[PDB]
RNA sequence: UUGACCUCAAAUCAGGUAGGAGUACCCGCUGAACUUAAGCAUAUCAAUAAGCGGAGGAAAAGAAACCAACCGGGAUUGCCUUAGUAACGGCGAGUGAAGCGGCAAAAGCUCAAAUUUGAAAUCUGGUACCUUCGGUGCCCGAGUUGUAAUUUGGAGAGGG
RNA sequence: GUUCUUUGUAAAGUGCCUUCGAAGAGUCGAGUUGUUUGGGAAUGCAGCUCUAAGUGGGUGGUAAAUUCCAUCUAAAGCUAA
RNA sequence: UUGACAUUGUGAAGAGAUC
């Protein structure tokens, strides 16, 4: 009965995933994870839907 | 997180923050509220005044339904109108058309008088009212229909 | 009833146009039932009185009902039952010892 | 052990309370067991949609009487009022509650209006054969929403007689408390010689 | 019918006729064994509204249970504990004399099933009961969809588990505010409301 | 003397059934003290642990002699909540539910009490064949001190 | 799905007016003794003593009498999730 | 060890206003 899971406010939980989405732009933070982006045309990377 | 606790700063010190004279032992002051008249009295007085004794009538089989009477001050009472429609009523405020506010629909049991609704006539349905509540409504130009 | 149409007072509560449908056939479980009237009569004129019912028709002749309703509240359970039990033993006295 | 300034706390652990601890780790593991058994039964039961009609009913006591709710069943009076028998309503997927009564006209007109639009909007398979399967719609209450009526209108005229509201509640409140004292006052009046 | 007359005659138990029969019968049984076979009901319409039929495979037994209270046994009345619990003589044994009777025949004939029992008689020393027993492995009861629910295994030894009519009173099982403590059963509802329910996300 | 009848027996009578194990969960009975109260005796521990009887894949409960005071609800059960509240208690330590509401699951029923009396219409078994978890005919038997059909309070029955 | 079987002068269901409407006792209830419950002039159970009624009875969380209203229909039985 | 109620039915004598 140790607490295992954790509640996070649904609005704050949403606050994080809208930062993580705004953070996949801004090339400088992508390189800081690895993710060799040097060769890619631009960022964000938008591919035709046919994929 | 136990890496943040202070007994992970007390490693190496003999008595672990509990003192070397009084030590730390099982129950020095008895379990729970024990001694509340006797050796903890000075504590109960000051920070629990009124703890001991009996006040008034018992009530057998009490139900909080009978006693349900939420209160809505004249402070708000315009919140119950849709904010899109609301500013239609503020401007162009006349009789022969007046907003019917059912306060029981919104879960309110009584309309109190706390203060100053505007000058717009309004029809307020309520179960209960207060003597000041209507005087301000009725002087605003509206009326209070009672319902059940 | 005619609920008053406001939140408090006499017949308090909402005004509703009503229906009053036909009643359940229970509510009648105390029904008269002519056969039973005929059975219970004949059972009484075989069995008769019971030992404490022969001392209720002593005291109704002698001491009256105030002592009879009192001795029949202790013998039965209740006061409201002691009424209708002494009501009986008048009929047993009367309809026998008179006409 | 009473110290400092703290709210008194009644916490009832003086029994052996660790024997009886129930932790739910299966909250998400019983949710799929429960969505299975509903899809099991959705197929087993044929286009019959898992649930029975329920009446629109009015909620009890003081607090809830303003809302309007789903009940257990349709009151043999309301059943027969739509033109079908009690025991044949069981087999059309209609719930029949024999113990509730109709003391109200606008719940009655509501539940019978509810059985009409149900019995026109369903098909019943001929007992013989065939049954050109209709693709079950798994929910009744999805197509039969329990709704709240409109008892008044938003805008309308103001009727001012000067009745005073609160003044009416004060009188109605006193007249209930002293009603009894009026008889045993007037009883002693009438019994005079 | 003839059973509406017998019904009322047995409601007068102090009537001069029945207090003659009670006195001649109670002498009969007290000579017979404590549990013995009743060739026939003593109250045909009492058994009959309790589920008895007259056919092969409905059996009646007549059982005599000692009367009085329960004496908490103990050696020499010493309870060894708080004086709260030091009572010996006046303790009353939470099952009834009737349900003790349905229990002792249910052991003697274990091939049968106890359907019900009723009060035939009593005196100072004993009470007397007749227990209606059904035989589930007899072919008459196994068919006849009315009575074949007693052959199912969950109905073994109904008396010892307290599923009879008189044992559901002792368990205190009824609907209403008076029975809240034991309603769905005592130990099940006690154990549900001591349970500390800890959800994954702590509410 | 002969047969019935009631009741009670004897069979290595014909055919069946129960016991013992498991026992975590379930139904009861029986039943503590340590401990808490800074002592202790009511209380608490606890209607618990040990002892005992009885079951199942779940058990138990269950279709109201229910809750209510409402514009009334509608079998049981479980979760969330009501609520650590109403209330109990050297009113000390402590103990402590229920109705409504939101959900998961949803399902209802048949007996005693009726003259079928122009027809015990009902049943077990032995036996014989057969299309065999059973069917058909026949022969002792149960049963009138009442077996089936009709009816269970929501109704319903005999009529017309 | 496909076939063989016509069950029966069978059974069932629906309106109308009449005549009826059976409904569980050493139990309900009561006093008391012990237990038990949050249940408090007594929640449940159990003992011993008393012992019902039939427009009756139980309940309506403060004992009682008086008169009403509301509610269901006890002392027999089954049932899945 | 005593009293009361129940087991517990049938009825006579003699004192006490039940023994």
């Amino acid at each position: 009965w140790r607490k295992w899971n954790v509640k996070v406010n649904h609005n704050e939980k949403r606050y994080a995933t809208a930062s993580a989405i705004a953070a996949t732009a801004v090339a400088s933070l992508v390189l800081a994870r690895g993710h060799r982006v040097e060769k890619i045309p631009e960022i964000p990377l938008v591919v035709s839907t046919d994929l | 997180p136990s890496r943040f606790t202070k007994t992970r700063k007390h490693r190496g010190h003999v008595s672990a923050g509990k003192g070397r004279i009084g030590k730390h032992r099982k129950h020095p002051g008895g379990r729970g509220m024990a001694g509340g008249q006797h050796h903890h009295r000075i504590n109960m007085d000051k920070y629990h005044p009124g703890y001991f004794g009996k006040v008034g009538m018992r009530y057998f089989h009490k139900q909080q339904a009978h006693f349900w009477k939420p209160v809505l001050n004249l402070d708000k009472l315009w919140t119950l109108i849709p904010e899109d429609k609301r500013d239609q009523y503020l401007k162009s405020a006349s009789k022969e058309t007046a907003p019917v506010i059912d306060t029981l629909a919104a879960g309110y049991g009584k309309i109190l008088g706390k203060g100053r609704i505007p000058n717009v006539p309004v029809i307020v349905k309520a179960r209960f009212v207060s003597k000041l509540a209507e005087e301000k409504i009725r002087a605003a130009g509206g009326v209070v229909e009672l319902i059940a | 009833t005619v609920k008053t149409g406001i939140a408090i007072g006499l017949n308090k509560g909402k005004k509703v146009t009503s229906m009053t449908p036909a009643p359940k056939i229970s509510y009648k479980k105390g029904a008269a039932s002519n056969r039973t009237k005929f059975v219970r009569s004949l059972v009484r004129e075989i069995a008769g009185l019971s030992p404490y019912e022969r001392r209720l028709i002593d005291l109704i002749r002698n001491s009256g009902e105030k002592r009879a309703r009192k001795v029949a509240k202790k013998r039965l359970g209740s006061f409201t039952r002691a009424k209708a039990k002494v009501e009986e033993m008048n009929n047993i006295i009367a309809a026998s010892r008179r006409h | 052990a009473i110290s400092k300034n703290l709210p008194i706390l009644k916490n009832h652990f003086r029994k052996h309370w660790q024997e009886r601890v129930k932790v739910h780790f299966d909250q998400a593991g019983k949710k799929v067991s429960r969505r299975n058994a509903r899809a099991t039964r959705a197929a087993k039961i044929a286009p019959r949609p898992l649930d029975l009609l329920r009446p629109v009913v009015r909620a009890p006591t003081v607090k809830y009487n303003r809302k309007v709710r789903a009940g257990r069943g349709f009151t043999l009076a309301e059943v027969k009022a739509a033109g079908l028998t009690a025991a044949y309503a069981r087999t059309i997927g209609i719930a029949v509650d024999h113990r509730r009564q109709n003391r109200n006209q606008e719940i009655f007109d509501a539940n019978v209006q509810r059985l009409k639009e149900y019995q026109s909007k369903i098909i019943v398979f001929p007992r013989n054969g065939k049954a050109p399967e209709a693709e079950q719609v798994l929910s009744a209450a999805a197509t039969f929403p329990i709704a709240q009526p409109a008892t008044d209108v938003e805008a309308r005229a103001v009727q001012d007689n000067g009745e005073s509201a609160f003044r009416t509640l004060r009188l109605a409140r006193s007249e209930k408390k002293f009603r009894g004292i009026r008889e045993k006052r007037a009883r002693e009046k009438a019994e005079a010689e | 019918g003839a059973y509406k007359y017998l019904e009322e005659l047995q409601r007068k138990k102090q009537s001069d006729v029945l207090r003659f029969l009670q006195r001649v019968r109670v002498w009969e049984y007290r000579q017979k064994n404590v549990i013995h076979r009743a060739a026939r009901p003593t109250r045909p319409d009492k058994a009959r509204r309790l589920g008895y039929k007259a056919k092969q495979g409905f059996v009646i037994y007549r059982v005599r249970v000692r009367r009085g209270n329960r004496k908490r046994p103990v050696p020499k009345g010493a309870t060894y504990g708080k004086p709260t619990n030091q009572g010996v003589n006046e303790l009353k044994y939470q099952r009834s004399l009737r349900a003790t009777a349905e229990e002792r025949v249910g052991r003697r004939a274990a091939n049968l099933r106890v359907l019900n029992s009723y009060w035939v008689n009593q005196d100072s020393t004993y009470k007397y009961f007749e227990v209606i027993l059904v035989d589930p492995q007899h072919k008459a009861i196994r068919r006849d969809a009315r009575y074949n629910w007693i052959c199912d295994p969950v109905h073994k030894h109904r008396e010892a588990r307290g599923l009879t009519a008189t044992g559901k009173k002792s368990r205190g099982i009824n609907k209403g505010h008076k029975f809240n403590n034991t309603k769905a059963g005592r130990r099940k509802t006690w154990k549900r409301q001591n349970t500390l329910s800890l959800w994954r996300y702590r509410k």
